[PDB]
């Protein structure tokens, strides 16, 4: 999980 | 402020190709000359500018099999179906041709872009 | 030997968004209380084992309703149902449970690994 | 396009  | 899964759309869709490998859910068949290609309707509109142009269309949307042109090579229709489900293009010397013209028809044009710039550098 | 591009699988997901958006080729309605959720059925299996148990089942995989478990939130159910078409999840402090608690039902085993990180974090 |  990123920050998109 | 949401957050991204990465692989998502990745896995998204090595399972609609696990489902067309065990033909789930498939709800059309592609006819080009003698060869027969079940697929899934979305998954084709998604990839190729021309299904997306026959799906769309209040008639054709609602037709369970397809013929294409009879200029269109079987191979190189598989090659692209192939493609559509996996992001892989099996590009090669005696295909690109065949493959191309295909990509050209379908309306696919981010592999049409890559055939000629493959034929160009030969 | 193939080549792959690298933007495929997330251009393929992004139209079948828009063809969610715009109510193009969607084949079932999922009814969690009072609301209603039209979508495609393979994006459901691909996301979802519950889904995918299902639409492989020889008799709903014909049916244009589910009906969800009474107990499942209906704003849980469309911030997953965004994340299946868009890799997005909308995770914010008041609706974690909601959410962790359909993607359990839902059996979706990476927003339930998030979901239980972000809990373990506060 | 990427050699995978
Ligand atoms: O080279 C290409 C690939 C392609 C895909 C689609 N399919 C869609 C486009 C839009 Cl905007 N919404 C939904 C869909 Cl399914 C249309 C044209 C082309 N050309
Ligand atoms: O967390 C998850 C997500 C998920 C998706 C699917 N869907 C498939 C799985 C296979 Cl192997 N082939 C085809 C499909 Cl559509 C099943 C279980 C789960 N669990
Ligand atoms: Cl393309
Ligand atoms: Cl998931």
């Amino acid at each position: 999980w990123v920050i998109p | 402020s949401c957050i991204q899964f990465t692989r998502h759309a990745s896995d998204v869709l090595l399972n609609l190709n696990r489902l067309r490998s065990r033909d789930i859910l498939t709800d059309v068949v592609i006819v080009v000359s003698r060869e027969q290609f079940r697929a899934h309707k979305t998954v084709l509109m998604a990839c190729s500018g021309l299904f997306y142009s026959i799906f769309t269309d209040q008639l054709k949307c609602n037709l369970s099999v397809i013929n294409l042109d009879p200029e269109i090579n079987p191979e190189g229709f598989c090659i692209l179906l192939d493609f559509m489900y996996t992001s892989r293009l099996n590009l090669r010397e005696g295909n690109i041709m065949a493959v191309m013209a295909t990509a050209m028809y379908l309306q696919m044009e981010h592999v049409v872009d890559t055939c000629r710039k493959f034929i160009k550098a030969s």
